[PDB]
RNA sequence: GGAGCCAGCGAGUCUAACCUUGGCCGAGAGGUCUUGGUAAUCUUGUGAAACUCCGUCGUGCUGGGGAUAGAGCAUUGUAAUUAUUGCUCUUCAACGAGGAAUUCCUAGUAAGCGCAAGUCAUCAGCUUGCGUUGAUUACGUCCCUGCCCUUUC
């Protein structure tokens, strides 16, 4: 499951948004 | 007489082979348009190269340069904070980091 | 002939017969090589190249297009010249004038001889490489391309303009002299094919 | 034959105003994210 | 406002720099007349527009 | 039955400008030699002596073809690119061209707006057309 | 000296490599003699091709 | 003019 | 009234209206002679009918062409098409049909675009 | 080169990094190239202007060496030039008149003279006299 | 129920589609147009250089096309996608958000172009059925039972996420792999006519400045 | 500050697993809403 | 390169001597062989015409082509 | 640098000041007095650009390049010597065709060129539309790659 979903073959840099929001998400959890 | 391969005008070395306008352009403070205007006021044929010029022509051009208003060159023709902004950006980034 | 609207004398000589730019006749031009006969089209005469005819519709319609138009079309390339066919026509007119000046022989036949001579007669294809024969339509296409790109590269950063360098390339190619750029590639390609023969 | 020295930098960096502009762009991108 | 194209408009004096506009993009705004509008994007030049 | 339209544009313009400077009655403002003729232009007219007369000839020709023309349409016509966004020409030069041409009597103030080719100017342009046809 | 040969049939299902077409050409000098050749450009029947060598027999080029 | 075993200047 | 015919030629947005009447071989385009059409390089591209079919046919008729729209090249094509169509129509209406036959034959033999509109 | 600043990968100075790259560090020695170019460029034949050096990097980068260039004899500075060259694709003179070191498009053949003899150094190949081969080789041709 | 315009042609005559772009397309939009061609089994890509809509729609209508797809971008980022059904509409316009093209992937491989299975999820309202009905008819009828390709349109807060997968049935479960692209498409216009007719009556139209827009749902 | 319209939805991981689970669930029963020939 | 910018007496004479000879005469020919500036090549061509040493075949603003008389 | 010189899609002012012809002033930018138009009617033939003819320049990082910077002349608000958008002069950098690699493309197509509107999503030298000039090569193959169809074998 992990191997065959390139978007999460490997994707080019910056295609995903996961890192940007997770940091804010835990920050929003803290607030 | 002999054509002058090099000339000294306004403490500047100017090539003879270049047309007078674009030859005078090398002078600091002298552009293509200003060179054309001063040449014209000096009544020097533009098609001549710089070295064919007679001495009187060169002196006339020099006087045109040094005394533009005297010869009716148009007036319209003739010619910490960043650190504070850096500190402000630093403060903004610090507050932003504190939010996250 | 007298008309209410005055018409030049040369125009009535054109009325007599069709001539390219009203200065060159198509009657005496003949393709020297037999194989190239049916794709180097010169039989229908024209005043000027620009025709705006449709030549890409079918696979071999391009053969019926007159060779001078093909040269004019090939002359405009590299982006900065794309779409400027008028400049190409003017350059080709000047080139024909230059060729006539250098050599009294008809410039159109000079063009025909150049395209005939510079056509690669044998090339290579990847399998390693193997030698293959070249279709005559490909011969005319590659000849035109080679001549045009050569004339261009000769004058890319030279005081020489496109008209005279193209005239020189065409003259040398018709002569068969190695000075011509395209003849060097025709010989090189044929030598490479011979090596892999 | 002529001999000319090669010109180079001791350490290569792939003036301050551009650096200020660069920091602005990073700040633009982040603040937009926080708003969204 | 200082420049108007039908629904679209350009506004000034709301924000000192583009710094602020990025924070307030998409915000609800309205005129005194009651016409509702939106903060679409920040103009690079001048700052605050 | 010679006419301005019967002559090549460039030939007529050159010949009639020649006639203008030979006549010497066309008033030249002092600043013709200091101006750009347009904002998009980078350098002045190279033919400093005769560029004005050539412009006057061109304006008279266009007035012959078109019964009424104003300064604005000449400004657009004589304007070129400086992306480039087709900056218009210099209004003052065209206006002084028009004033000079009407001082000579070639053109005159047209009712309904613009300038009209004066009948005297009409026969004059026809004359220069006649000689240049020769 | 280069021989001239007129194409009489354009072969199909030869498995030839893309961009290369196998054809049969009959020599202009002798009509009876026919030989298989390989052509690198657009080719149709009834056209004349220049053969630098008249001895080699064409083989599939994969 | 540099000659022989000279190294380029170091600033 | 004077015998006359009217024809249209078109290429892209360029449209030329040709009026062909009985006359003394007077041919005009946009109020100026055919000898002053521009661009000069394509001047002879305006001349195809005149030189192909012979000027003596034109000597007995007056032609006036008004052109609008499109670019210079499209205008030239519209002009030549209008001249050809107007000549053919005039020989149709006020001359015997055999002459019309030779006229269409010559025009189509040289370039079919002269008579038939080529819409892209 | 690799960012740590970009430094020419070296056999001894960097060992763990090239392990992380997975490249056998035994073939990670640019000092051989430095000395070979040093012995070459300083040869009298260069001083006579009859030699051109081409460098084909293992990665596939082709570098043209103008005979006028002078590499630093110190290896540390030589590494500084290489990282400068590889990233900027070119090196300009101090006087700023000619590009001494330039990266060029492969294949090598197009840059070579039209008539040229090609040979490699092969320890297994027959042992020859370098002088003798050069005379029997034709003049207009190059080696 | 199948809509009136499609009720006549919903599954006898396979849809034939033209996918095109705006004038002077960027390279990225052309790549995106290529992907959209591959998504639709019966799509043909047409380069729109200087074509004019009345000529385009007429020539397309003369050729008998059913649907026309026109794509718009902003600095090489696809922005809008409009679907116009011939001979008399409807025309639906969509805005593309978070578009991720397959060109963004290394060693991605080639697609399968079998007739794909379809999944429309969370479409309940009448307008939702309209959107599903519009999108459904772009594809062929009755994909083969064992076809390994599935296209899904999932509604989440009026934002239709579009994904494609290739699936293999295993003994305990089924494993699906996204092939791409990813893009979320939101309807903002729906007009009763072809895209050329700017005067066509508007069937539905998105109100953005309404106070309930921040929470209103439509599909 | 009050917001006017729906923020653009972001595909975080959890959304992806939810969608993948929905697709897998649908294909498990072969519950396909597909056009059919008549 | 260095192309002569001025018409010297020795340069004046040579223009008159070879310019009958060339089958083909143009601005490029003069600069290439006579090492004369492009503008001086042009003024020479208008100069050489008025005495009839060379004949014009076609006159275009960019390109001027001439032949020996 | 002069001269020639040709489009189409559209937009445009009531309880207002929009598109603006024409006249005059201003080097320009712009100012000023009028005028037509709620528009197939007036702006507008939107006299667009590229382009063509005649001239100057000339293989020189040159009259290519216009980044950066200085000094001025004006517009817009507003009451600050605050910015804002234009014009004049001066200053004149990298760049000499671009490595490994890589993306797209078959006829009014690639490519060049400009003009108009910002009409609820997106777009502000960016989105869309409009028109002008206008090509080379292929239009054959499953050989390699990939995707399918049939054997109700
Ligand atoms: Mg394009
Ligand atoms: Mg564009
Ligand atoms: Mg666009
Ligand atoms: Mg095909």
């Amino acid at each position: 499951r992990e191997e065959f979903n390139p978007f999460e073959a490997v994707g080019k840099p910056g295609i995903s948004k996961q890192i940007g929001e997770e940091q804010r998400k835990r920050a929003f959890e803290a607030r | 007489g002999s054509f002058q391969h090099i000339l000294r005008l306004l403490n500047t070395n100017v090539d003879g082979n270049i047309k007078i306008v674009y030859a005078l352009t090398t002078i600091k403070g002298v552009g293509r348009r200003y060179s054309n205007l001063v040449c014209k006021k000096a009544d020097v044929d533009l098609h001549k190269r710089a070295g064919e010029l007679t001495q009187e022509e060169l002196e006339r051009i020099v006087q045109i340069m040094q005394n533009p208003t005297h010869y009716k060159i148009p007036a319209w023709f003739l010619n910490t904070l960043a650190n504070n902004v850096e500190s402000k950006l630093r403060d903004d980034l610090e507050r932003l980091k504190k939010i996250r | 002939v007298v008309l209410a609207t005055p018409i030049p004398e040369e125009v009535q000589q054109a009325q007599t017969e069709i001539k390219l730019f009203n200065k060159w006749s198509f009657e005496e031009v003949e393709v020297k090589d037999a194989s190239l006969v049916d794709y180097v089209q010169v039989r229908q005469p024209i005043f000027v190249a620009h025709t705006a005819g449709r030549y890409a519709n079918k696979r071999f319609r391009k053969a019926q297009c007159p060779i001078i138009e093909r040269l004019t079309n090939s002359l405009m390339m590299n982006g900065r010249n794309n779409g400027k066919k008028l400049k190409a026509v003017r350059i080709i007119k000047h080139t024909l004038d230059i060729i006539n000046v250098l050599t009294d022989q008809n410039p159109i036949q000079v063009v025909v001889d150049a395209i005939t001579n510079t056509g690669p007669r044998e090339d290579t294809t990847r399998v390693r490489r193997q030698a293959v024969d070249v279709s005559p339509l490909r011969r005319v296409n590659q000849a035109i391309a080679l001549l045009t790109i050569g004339a261009r590269e000769a004058a890319f950063r030279n005081i020489k303009t496109i008209a005279e360098t193209l005239a020189e390339e065409l003259i040398n190619a018709a002569k068969g002299s190695s000075t011509s750029y395209a003849i060097k590639k025709k010989d090189e390609l044929e030598r490479v094919a011979k090596s892999n023969r | 034959i002529p001999t000319h020295a090669p010109k180079y930098e001791e350490n290569f960096n792939p003036k301050m105003k551009a650096q200020l502009k660069k920091e602005r762009k990073f700040t633009m991108k982040e603040i937009r994210k926080d708003a969204k | 406002p200082y420049k108007i194209f039908k629904n679209t408009a350009f506004i000034k004096d709301m924000f000192s720099s583009a710094m602020e506009v990025a924070r307030f993009e998409g915000a609800q705004i309205k005129t005194v007349s009651g016409i509702r509008g939106e903060i679409k994007r920040a103009l690079s030049k001048p700052e605050g527009h | 039955g010679v006419s301005v339209r019967d002559v090549a544009a460039q030939d007529f313009i050159n010949a009639y400008a020649s006639f203008l400077q030979r006549q010497g009655k066309l008033e030249v403002p002092g600043y013709v030699d200091i101006v750009k003729t347009s904002s998009g232009n980078e350098m002045p007219p190279q033919d400093a002596e005769g560029w004005f007369y050539k412009r006057a000839a061109s304006v008279a020709r266009h007035i012959y073809m078109r019964k009424q023309v104003g300064v604005g349409k000449l400004n657009k016509l004589y304007g070129g690119a400086k992306p480039y966004k087709h900056i218009d020409a210099s209004g003052s030069i065209n206006r002084k061209v028009l004033q000079a041409l009407e001082k000579i009597g070639i053109v005159e103030i047209s009712p309904k707006g613009g300038r009209r080719i004066s009948e005297n100017g009409q026969r004059d342009l026809d004359r220069i057309a006649a000689q240049t046809l020769e | 000296p280069v021989t001239l040969a007129k194409v009489i049939k354009v072969l199909g299902r030869t498995g030839s490599r893309g961009g290369v077409t196998q054809v049969r050409v009959e020599f202009l000098e002798d009509t009876s003699r026919t030989i298989v050749r390989n052509v690198k450009g657009p080719v149709r029947e009834n056209d004349i091709l220049v053969l630098m060598e008249s001895e080699r027999e064409a083989r599939r080029l994969r | 003019r540099f000659k022989g075993d000279d190294d380029i200047p170091y600033k | 009234a004077v015998p006359s015919v009217q024809t249209f030629g078109k290429k892209k947005s360029a449209t030329a209206v040709a009026h062909v009447k009985a006359g003394k071989g007077l041919i005009k385009v946009n109020g100026s002679p055919i000898t002053l059409v521009e661009p000069e390089i394509l001047r002879f591209k305006v001349y195809e009918p005149l030189l192909l079919v012979g000027l003596d046919k034109f000597s007995n008729i007056d032609i006036r062409v008004r052109v609008t729209g499109g670019g210079h090249v499209s205008q030239v094509y519209a002009i030549r098409q209008a001249i050809a169509k107007g000549l053919v129509a005039y020989h149709q209406k006020y001359v015997d049909e055999q002459s019309k036959n030779e006229l269409k034959k010559a025009f189509t033999s040289y370039d079919r675009t002269l008579l038939i509109a080529d819409s892209r | 080169t690799h960012k740590i600043k970009y430094v020419l990968l070296n056999c001894d100075d960097h060992q763990g990094l090239l392990k992380k790259m997975g490249r056998d560090i035994s073939e990670a020695r640019p000092d051989i190239t430095h000395q070979c170019l040093l012995t070459l460029l300083d040869s009298p034949i260069n001083k006579a202007g009859k030699l051109q050096v081409y460098i084909q990097t293992s990665r596939g980068i082709l570098i043209e060496v103008n005979p006028t260039v002078r590499i630093p004899r110190t290896f540390k500075r030589f590494s500084g030039l290489m990282v400068q060259l590889l990233h900027k694709l070119s090196i300009r003179s101090v006087n700023s008149e000619e590009k001494l070191l330039k990266v060029i498009k492969n294949p090598i053949t197009d840059h070579l003279p039209t008539k040229c003899r090609k040979v490699t150094l092969s320890f297994d190949a027959p042992v020859i006299r370098v002088q003798d081969y050069i005379e029997k080789l034709d003049d207009d041709e190059s080696i | 129920q199948v809509d009136d315009e499609y009720a006549a042609t919903s599954g006898i005559m396979d849809p034939r589609i033209i996918v095109t772009t705006s004038r002077d397309p960027s390279t990225r939009l052309s790549q995106f147009a290529k992907e959209i061609k591959l998504l639709f089994p019966n799509a043909v890509r047409l380069n729109r250089g200087n074509y004019v809509m009345p000529n385009l729609v007429d020539a397309c209508k003369k050729s008998g096309t059913t649907d026309l797809v026109v794509l718009h971008e902003h600095r090489g980022v696809p922005t809008s996608l409009t679907i116009s059904h011939f001979p008399h509409g409807p025309t639906a316009q969509f805005s593309l958000h978070n578009v991720v093209m397959r060109h963004d992937i290394i060693n991605a491989g080639n697609q399968s172009e079998v007739n794909p299975h379809l999944i429309f999820d969370n479409f309940t309202t009448a307008l939702g059925k309209r959107v599903v009905c519009i999108l459904k008819h772009l594809f062929n009828a009755g994909p083969k039972k064992d076809s390994e390709r599935v296209i899904t349109f999932a509604n989440r807060g009026d934002f239709i996420s579009v994904r494609q997968h290739v699936y293999v049935r295993t003994r305990e479960g089924v494993e699906i792999a996204e092939v791409g692209p990813r893009f979320e498409m939101r309807l903002f216009e729906l007009r009763l006519g072809t895209l050329e007719n700017k005067d066509a009556d508007v069937e539905w139209q998105l109100r953005r400045f309404i106070r309930t827009a921040n929470k209103k749902d439509y599909l | 500050f009050d917001r006017t319209a729906k923020p653009v939805p972001v595909i975080t991981s959890e959304v992806t697993e939810s969608l993948e689970d929905m697709i897998r669930r649908r294909i498990q029963d072969s519950n396909f809403d597909d056009l059919q020939r008549r | 390169a260095q192309h002569a910018v001025i018409l010297d007496q020795e340069k004046y004479d040579r223009i008159l001597k070879e310019v009958p000879t060339y089958r083909y005469v143009s601005v490029s020919v003069l600069v290439d062989r006579l090492k004369i500036g492009g503008s001086l090549a042009r003024i020479a061509l208008r100069h050489l015409e008025k005495e009839g040493i060379i004949k014009p075949i076609s006159k275009h603003s960019k390109q001027a082509i001439y032949t020996r008389a």
